[PDB]
Parts: structure tokens; C-alpha cells; sequence
């Protein structure tokens, strides 16, 4: 979480 | 608070191209953007997404033909190799969550920039619609798969020839300004939007956006819209 900021 | 696009740009088959969002009243630094394409005609469908710290996502149909990037203030969408199938209106949004939540919307809209070069799904039903002035328009979205959070399902109008509007996000709750008779519900796989009292200023296309779980599919996903036509 964010999980746009994980790859 | 506003979204700047560049020129509408007419290209040769196979020429790399750079669509620059530049942004009035925020700091990419805080927030994510995100691209998002529409065909002559057709209906939206998501491109990717750069996170706060320059973290990129895209659909799978997408990967390696498209690289977004970024500054502070701006976001491109390069085309690395552009075809027939590259003539849209490219919008760009702001992607709306923060370090608590995540409720899955773009909020604030681009006013697009038209290009002519010359698994998870929403099924949105019915694809058109006519109503009488008075009357109650449901819309289903119908998911493949549980969305993000299990409820981040978004609606969004277009009427013709302008960018898409935020009416409802995390399912069921009302952007700012928006009337109150649009209201929508749902959970799990299944979401619709009800206008209670049709009006003729309701006459639009209705789309649905839910947020997926980006390590097991497309980040994001829209239906294929709803026409709705208003009898008077
Ligand atoms: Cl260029």
C-alpha cells in the first residue's frame, strides 16, 4: 500500500 | 486543481510521439497521474499510471509501446511506435488516493489531446438506453474478479465532445458537486448506477472504472459505457 508504489 | 494538454497532433505510421499533462495547483511529488485513451466513437479504456514516487503500471495490452514519465509539475505519454490503432483522444487524471486510502477514482481530468495517425473486465449493461424525462436509468457493471478494497468501482459522464466526469467512487459515494439523484451501489462483482428522476441535462455516456489488484491484473478497467438519451 499504495500498491501503485510496489512493483 | 487543472490538467494543461498539449495540441492535437497528425503523425505518419511508425513515428514516435510525446503527449505532455501539465499540471495547475498540485505537486506530482503528492500525487499520481494517470493515461487514459478513447478512440473516435468508441469508449475508455486505461493506459497506465505513475506513482508518487515514480513507480509505472500499465495494461497489459499496452506494455512497451507506451512509457510514461514524469516531472514535478508535468507527465508524458511517449508512443514509441504509433499505428492506426494510436488514433484517440488521450486524457490524462489525477489518480485519487493518498497514504490512508485508496478510493480508486480519477478525479480531475485533462481536456484531452487528439492523436490522428493516418484478466479483468467490466461488462456494462445495457449499452444504450432512452429515457423519459421523470424516469429511473439503472446501469450494471458486471467484474471478472473482486475489485481493489472490494468496492472501488467509480462512474464517470461524458457528454460528447467533452473529457469524462467523476460522479461516484468507492461505489457509492457522491463527488463534490454532483446531484443527488445519481446514486450507485453494489459489491464484490457487481455495481449499478441509478438516476432517479432523468433530466435532460443527464443525456450522456455512463462509464464504469474499477480498481484491480495490479499483481494479479490490469491495475484498472472500464466498462464499455452506457448511451443515455433523454426523451423530452
Ligand atoms: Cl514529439
Amino acid at each position: 500500500f499504495p500498491q501503485f508504489s510496489y512493483s | 486543481q487543472s490538467l494543461e494538454e498539449s495540441g492535437g497532433r497528425l503523425v505518419t505510421p511508425g513515428t514516435p510521439l510525446t503527449l505532455t499533462c501539465t499540471v495547475s495547483g498540485f505537486s506530482l511529488n503528492n500525487n499520481a497521474m494517470t493515461w487514459v485513451r478513447q478512440a473516435p466513437g468508441k469508449g475508455l479504456e486505461w493506459i497506465g499510471l505513475i506513482s508518487r514516487s515514480g513507480i509505472t503500471h500499465y495494461a497489459n495490452w499496452a506494455k512497451g509501446r507506451f512509457t510514461i514519465s514524469k516531472t514535478s509539475t508535468t507527465v508524458d505519454l511517449k508512443i514509441t511506435t504509433s499505428t492506426t490503432e494510436d488514433t484517440a483522444t488521450y486524457f490524462c487524471a489525477r489518480v485519487d488516493y493518498d497514504d490512508y486510502r485508496d478510493w480508486g477514482s480519477f478525479n480531475v481530468w485533462g481536456p484531452g489531446t487528439l492523436v490522428t495517425v493516418s484478466a479483468a473486465v467490466l461488462t456494462q449493461t445495457p449499452s444504450s438506453v432512452s429515457s423519459a424525462v421523470g424516469g429511473t436509468v439503472t446501469i450494471n457493471c458486471q467484474a471478472s474478479q473482486s475489485l481493489y478494497n472490494n468496492k472501488n468501482l467509480a462512474w464517470y459522464q461524458q457528454k460528447p465532445g467533452q473529457r469524462p466526469k467523476l460522479l461516484i467512487y468507492s461505489a457509492s459515494t457522491l463527488a463534490s458537486g454532483v446531484p443527488s439523484r445519481f446514486s450507485g451501489s453494489g459489491s464484490g462483482t457487481q455495481f449499478t448506477l441509478t438516476i432517479n428522476g432523468v433530466q435532460s441535462d443527464d443525456a450522456a455516456t455512463y462509464y464504469c472504472q474499477g480498481e484491480f489488484s495490479c499483481s494479479s491484473a490490469d491495475c484498472n478497467a472500464f466498462g464499455g459505457g452506457t448511451e443515455v438519451v433523454v426523451k423530452g
